[PDB]
RNA sequence: AACUAAUCCUAGCCCUAGCCCUACAAAUAUAAUUAUACUAUUAUAUAAAUCAAAACAUUUAUAAAAGUAUUGGAGA
RNA sequence: UCUCCAGGCAUACGCGUAUAACAACUCGGAUAACCAUUGUUAGUUAAUCAGAAUAGGCAAUAAUCACACUAUAAAUCACCUAUAACUUCUCUGUUAACCCAACACCGGAAUGCCUAAAGGAAAGAUCCAAAAAGAUAAAAGGAAAAGAA
RNA sequence: AACUGU
């Protein structure tokens, strides 16, 4: 679930449970050259690692292994006509073994 | 599966893909609360994967086949939401009266303006919240200024919109 | 350089550590006055017996730690008082150095890498490594260990060739000083090795592991950390003779470490053949580092009241076997 | 999770989300539609219609009896608090 | 971005980040101690960044505090603080705090207080001493270093003797 | 007195009876036009550590009139060794017992190339234990005293009888005891125990401890026993040996103190070092008689001998100490006898790094003024009780 | 008949009349737009001067009766 | 491959995609080649690297290889006694030939390691004008070497 | 004074 407010939970809460997921994902090639077993996704930025692995293991029971993560800065240098600067949406990379 | 995430091998290199219309709301409203639950997963799961080929089309710079897919995909999702929250509303309202899912209030900012303030959770009540109530919900004296400009800024705003009315009356005199 | 942690999470990193250091792993252990066996078996169930119920101590405020604080204080009491009882058989560990928790740091060059972009872009560069570690306990002495198999020995397997960069799996470059250190100063006159003591951190332990799905991985840490802190030290006591890339040890350089889950008990052997790993110095050489471990074993089952249930001998033997071995 | 003092990270079970994914084995429902069944048309869902649809019969059946009374308005469906349920529908503490 | 530095809670001897915390109101009972007649020692004659007069550190009982050292105070040297009013003349060590009824007049003196509890605050300087002009009952008048002399109760403490440093008063 | 301190820093319609006036509660924020309410008391449901405050001490239920003073390593007698006879009700005899010296005497117990082999130890412990230059006395103090143990848990070859024996680390002595009516508390921890399965041979006889009686404890009115103590006033009584009941060597041979402080400040002086050594020592020796003997207040017919060394790396001191009484309430009678060596140097100084001026190695990398003695006297306590 | 150039009509505005007005999610005054505790939270005295009096000083506007009676370095 | 030159590499700070591949040849580089330009697509992976409970009790003695040894500019929480909590690995940073000076400005720009193994190219072509500037050389003499006041 | 294309 992405662009809502979580319950807050204090001692002696329920477990979180999202039984609607807004978290959207999608396997990308991998640009660099990457083990077999390790595949690239690109995953929403307020997505955790630890989501991923419980996404592909329950909707997709997908097997993981070890997980790693990086933030591509979007280039910002493109400007419209008029001027006004134009930023590439900042989307995360996800490596999945 | 990973193979969920991907079309069906024979439709590769097809130039569509046949699909169906989206669902409209009123079927959905038709089914049940355990059958939109499941139905949400069911167009989310199709929405990944046309999402993954779109990704991977761009990438190869190829066109993507039977791009309506993804837009039926989306709308159905979209009316199975209004659907459900049409069902929360309705409960909520009997049980409660609220208008709202979330406490909110209208109050005043700082400008003058009267807007709904949306409550937030917080563990200690307002007033042992020092920085809540460091929050300003107060007008400042010298908004009494602005508050002049704005009906003013209203007012000038119909002269303007009655120039740029004329001016396009111009052009119906000058065509014909 | 390249950062190498001996013990690491990373899948399958005994592979990549053996391509790192040109070391074939052979599975086992390297081919080949009584004592009151089971005295023994009572004097260390003895020791754990001290540490666990008998010791009065400060509980740790973490409260995380106080599983990992009792096993080294168990180990650190084992080690000790074996070495007393087993000195008198074999004299070697009269004379012997005992090291408890000093660092290890070996420095190698293996490979080279075309820089791909910048200032420098399309210039060759060796492929840095650095590994550093501090075995629970480590044995030093002033002999070299007696050869397990005569240098230049051939056999069929191949060392790990991987096809991806280093960075591809998780690992970083750092620039810091290089440092080849074998536990203590060129001026210790203990310059060899008998054997090394590892115990492995609570994160890579069998029971965490499990839960994280990473069962197969237990014997990977174990080869892993094994390889890494044996070649690294025994490297580096091949440097304190002189031998180094362009000067090739002339005379096989053997050491042994055990690798120890706090419950388990793994050995492993390393025998070093070769000095010459870049390029230059690797461009003619036939020789190979050949490494050989053995499986993991409990030691013991349980602590019941004031007597230890379930210690197992044959592990026991292992440490008397390797504790009384001594060169010719 | 939690940051607490000497910067130390502590993840919150309960704070971590839970993927709740239903069976789809069975469900007859797909992403698509066949052009072939014709639309319906939207009737949004309101308090009136949900009232009408769920609580009027029983009282419709009660008052008729005469078994009907002011203090009983929980016996028909009224929630006098939404504390106890995990869903509660304001304030909301459930996510989407 | 102007925060008090004299903020520190505790007193002590050890110099603080350096200022030593200093004493002007010299017969303040320590621990373990009744209102009463009590002795110090002087431990060490240090240095002070802050005044003119160098201080001596007098420690007694379980308490350790700095102090202005008087012109013939130094290291090891015996303090004694005492609230009882004599009789008869009191045995006079320079340095010692005593009620201006105890000591006779003519008797240098420092570190006097113009009313009772009020703390040291004149004579504070190298070189300085108050002379003891007149004594009557319980007035005494005591000649501060500005030449003006005051009349205060006997209650007042003073300290024996001339502040360190006796030619200060005469720097050219 | 000059005040500390700039000043600068320094600190209707509610009377209207039958009505409450309006605040701005219902806002939930302040508002300078509203009155400001009165809240009640906030009730979380729930215990949060980080806002929770401690209960006062008097509120506890252990919480005792009487006040229980407790020494630990850190508290500093302002009397040093006076005061510590004084709490202990021990007489003390100058030097070593003569037993002791004489377990060095025996050709057998002397090491092969003793001071050859402590010197290697020295240089060991100070310079090639470490990659460092120069090693800190925080590193390298505690590890000369663990090689020079090391040196002597070699000695098991030659005296089988030694393998009766082990160490333990981070063990906890702890008293409690009263004197003249004062109650007193011994806390001790860290450092090694070395405990055998056999009580340490008694030093003093039968007679010597009856004479004991003649001395008197030395006072220093008016300062009070308790002075540099902690006052307690929620405190258990409590006995402790440093192991849990039925531990199989019972009683404790040496009792370690390590004293690895960088800079002499941050170092406590000599005599203050053998009084923290002297109440530990006695707190263990106490806890001893007390768990054989019961609680009961008795001059002690077996007397029980506890053995301390306490030492910075450098300077070394060297403590026996004799049990010979637990009805230690009176200041008057048998007396405890404790034998103390101090000020044993084993090195005046020590280079981790040559000394060249002008192109002259004026210090060559070794201990300075080294003292093998030292080593002696070490290795005739650990050896005492076996040989 | 030539290159550079040039050509265009509405983009819109202005003055009166008329008219008072009452027009997604998520995040935010903490460091605004940082999903939950810190740290309490807060504008404003005659308007003056410039200017006119050719400087400058009291002073200097901001339906008819009538610019009359009056006021004013009786002067602007 | 040859000739020759000799501050290089990391981090901080700043910059914010200038990074990399492909395709273009119009604009930008004060010319080309080639791109730093134009368009499109890709990129930087961290449990180890970096950033993001409370109440009482109690403290005399610098460092300098810290020992001796002195000095003056005067130079370091802990640990005890109680109370409270009770099983944890997510988030964020990671590219570059890069910044402050209107500019691809002979300017300014912190720290650590090391001094060539790292890092580089003064020659757009031709002519050898005068005049001018810089550098080197001087027969005989020495104001027409480094010594004194 | 020497020194030198001053």
């Amino acid at each position: 679930a992405r662009n809502v407010l979580y319950p807050l939970y204090q001692l002696g809460g329920p477990q979180l449970r999202v039984f609607r997921t807004n978290f959207f994902i999608q396997l990308v090639r991998p640009g660099t050259a990457q083990p077999e077993d390790t595949v690239q996704f690109r995953i929403p930025m307020e997505m955790t690692r630890v989501d991923l692995r419980n996404y592909l293991e329950q909707i997709y029971n997908v097997p993981v292994a070890a997980v790693r993560t990086r933030v591509q800065h979007g280039s910002n240098r493109r400007r419209d006509h008029k001027n006004v600067r134009i930023k590439k949406p900042d989307y995360k990379v996800a490596y999945v073994q | 599966g990973l193979e969920e995430f991907f079309d069906d091998p024979k439709n590769w290199g097809e130039e569509k893909v046949k699909s169906g219309a989206s669902w409209t709301c009123q079927q959905l409203r038709n089914k049940s609360n355990e059958d939109l639950h499941k139905l949400w997963y069911v167009l989310l799961k199709e929405r990944n994967m046309l999402l993954t080929l779109e990704q991977e089309a761009k990438r190869q710079r190829l066109p993507m086949p039977s791009p309506e897919r993804l837009e039926k995909v989306v709308d159905s999702m979209d009316n199975v939401d209004k659907v459900v929250q049409e069902r929360e509303d309705a409960l909520r309202l009997l049980q409660t009266g609220q208008e709202k899912p979330r406490p909110g209030a209208w109050r005043r900012d700082i400008f003058g303006r009267i807007v709904w303030h949306k409550f937030k959770q917080w563990p200690i009540p307002w007033y042992l919240n020092k920085r809540y109530n460091r929050r300003r919900f107060f007008a400042m004296p010298y908004v009494d200024r602005f508050i002049r400009l704005r009906i003013e800024k209203h007012a000038r705003i119909e002269a303007r919109k009655r120039s740029l009315q004329k001016k396009k009356e111009k052009i119906l005199h000058a065509k014909f | 350089k390249y950062v190498v942690h001996p013990q690491i999470s990373a899948l399958n990193a005994d592979r990549w550590y053996q391509s790192f250091t040109k070391t074939v792993f052979v599975s086992g252990l390297p081919p080949a006055p009584s004592l009151d066996l089971a005295a023994l078996r009572a004097a260390v169930c003895d020791c754990i017996l001290q540490e666990q119920v008998y010791v009065r101590r400060r509980r740790p405020r973490s409260l995380f730690d106080r599983r990992q604080a009792l096993a080294s204080s168990i180990l650190d009491q084992v080690v000790r008082t074996l070495v007393n009882l087993l000195a008198p058989l074999n004299p070697v560990l009269s004379t012997a150095a005992l090291d408890c928790k000093r660092s290890v740091d070996f420095y190698w060059l293996r490979g080279e890498e075309r820089i791909p972009a910048g200032h420098r872009k399309g210039h060759i560069d060796a492929l840095r490594y650095q590994i550093n570690d501090k075995p629970h306990n480590q044995i030093r002495i002033s002999k070299q260990l007696p050869e397990f198999v005569p240098l230049d020995y051939s056999i069929p397997t191949e060392i790990p060739v991987m096809k991806c960069k280093p960075d591809k799996l998780p690992l970083f470059r750092r620039q810091y000083e290089n440092s080849i250190f074998t536990g203590s100063k060129t001026a210790d006159p203990c310059c060899y090795g008998h054997t090394q003591f590892h115990l492995i951190p609570d994160r890579l332990k069998r029971e965490r592991l499990i839960r994280q799905n990473q069962a197969e991985q237990v014997e990977a840490v174990f080869r892993a950390n094994a390889i890494a802190s044996l070649f690294a030290w025994t490297g580096a006591q091949a440097m304190y003779q002189g031998f180094w890339s362009e000067a090739d040890v002339t005379r096989p350089f053997v050491s042994q470490a055990v690798i120890t889950d706090g419950k388990y008990f793994s050995f492993f052997c390393y025998q070093l053949n070769t000095l010459a790993l870049t390029v230059q110095a690797d461009q003619n050489n036939p020789r190979k580092n050949l490494c050989w471990g053995s499986q993991s074993q409990p030691l013991y089952e349980t602590v019941e009241d004031n007597d230890v249930k379930g210690f197992d001998d044959g592990t026991l033997l292992q440490i008397v076997h390797f504790l009384l071995n001594k060169p010719r | 999770g939690i940051y607490t003092s000497d910067r130390k990270f502590v993840q919150i079970k309960e704070m971590v989300p839970e993927f709740v994914v239903p069976d789809l084995t069975g469900f007859k429902l797909k992403p698509y539609v066949n052009y072939r069944a014709p639309a319906g048309i939207d009737t949004p869902l309101t308090a009136k219609a949900l009232f009408q649809e769920t609580v009027a019969p029983a009282i419709e059946k009660d008052f008729k009896e005469g078994t009907f009374d002011a203090n009983n308005l929980e016996k028909y469906g009224f929630e006098p608090t939404q504390e106890g349920k995990l869903f509660q529908l304001y304030p909301k503490n459930f996510p989407r | 971005k102007f925060v008090s530095w004299k903020s520190r809670t505790k007193y002590t001897v050890k110099p603080v980040k350096n200022y030593r915390m200093i004493d002007f109101l010299r017969f303040r009972p320590e621990k373990e101690k009744a209102p009463e007649p009590f002795e110090e020692k002087v431990v060490v004659v240090r240095y002070d960044p802050c005044r003119s007069a160098d201080i001596a550190l007098v420690a007694g009982g379980s308490r350790k505090r700095w102090i202005i050292a008087t012109e013939n105070m130094k290291a090891g040297d015996t303090i004694l603080n005492s609230n009882h009013i004599g009789r008869m003349a009191v045995a006079a060590q320079e340095g010692d705090a005593h009620p201006l009824g105890a000591l006779p007049v003519g008797t240098l003196i420092n570190n006097v207080e113009s009313e009772p509890g009020r703390g040291a605050q004149y004579i504070r300087a190298a070189g300085t001493c108050g002379v003891l002009l007149r004594k009557v009952n319980g007035t005494a008048i005591i000649q501060l270093p500005s030449k003006r002399q005051m009349q205060v109760l006997e209650s007042c403490t003073a300290t024996v003797g001339r502040v360190s440093n006796v030619n200060h008063n005469q720097r050219v | 007195a000059y005040e500390w301190g700039v000043r600068s820093t320094r600190k209707r319609v509610y009377e209207i009876p039958g009505l409450e006036p309006i605040t701005y509660e219902g806002k939930k924020h302040f508002v300078p036009w509203l009155a400001r309410p009165i809240f009640p008391p906030w009730e979380r449901g729930w215990n949060d550590p980080r806002f929770h405050r401690a209960a006062p001490i008097h509120e506890q239920t252990l919480y005792k009139e009487e006040p229980c003073y407790i020494f630990h390593q850190r508290c500093r007698l302002l009397e040093g060794m006076k005061q510590a006879l004084w709490l202990t009700k021990t007489k003390l005899i100058e030097g070593l017992p003569k037993k002791v010296l004489s377990l060095v005497d025996d050709p057998a117990n002397h090491i092969e190339n003793q001071e050859q082999r402590v010197l290697d130890i020295i240089s060991h412990a100070r310079l090639w234990h470490s990659t460092e230059d120069i090693p800190k006395r925080e590193t390298y103090c505690p590890l000369i005293v663990d090689s020079l143990i090391q040196l002597c848990k070699s000695q098991i070859l030659k005296h089988p009888s030694l393998a009766r024996r082990t160490s333990a680390q981070n063990c906890t002595l702890a008293t409690t005891w009263n004197r003249e009516s004062l109650l007193l508390q011994v806390r001790g921890t860290s450092s090694t125990i070395l405990s055998a399965k056999d009580p340490l041979p008694v030093i003093a006889s039968r007679e010597e401890v009856e004479a004991t009686r003649s001395h008197v404890l030395e006072t220093f009115y008016p300062i009070s026993p308790t002075i540099d103590l902690q006052e307690c006033h929620v405190y258990e009584v409590k006995d402790d040996t440093g192991f849990q009941e039925g531990y199989p060597y019972p009683h404790p041979h040496t009792l370690y103190f390590l004293e690895k402080a960088n800079l002499r400040p941050q170092r406590f002086l000599p005599e203050q070092l053998r009084a923290k050594m002297l109440l530990f020592a006695f707190a263990n020796a106490l806890a001893q008689a007390r768990l054989l003997y019961g609680n009961t207040a008795k001059v002690l017919e077996q007397p029980i001998v506890v053995q301390s060394v306490g030492t910075d790396g450098r300077v070394f001191q060297f403590l026996v100490l004799q049990l010979n009484t637990t009805d230690l309430a009176s200041s008057e009678g048998v007396k405890n006898l404790v034998w103390t060596d101090s000020d044993q140097l084993l090195y005046r100084h020590f280079w981790c790094r040559p000394v060249i001026k002008k192109k002259v190695v004026v210090e060559p990398v070794g201990p300075v003024d080294f003292q093998p003695e030292t080593f002696r006297k070490f290795l005739a306590l650990y050896l005492h009780g076996v040989v």
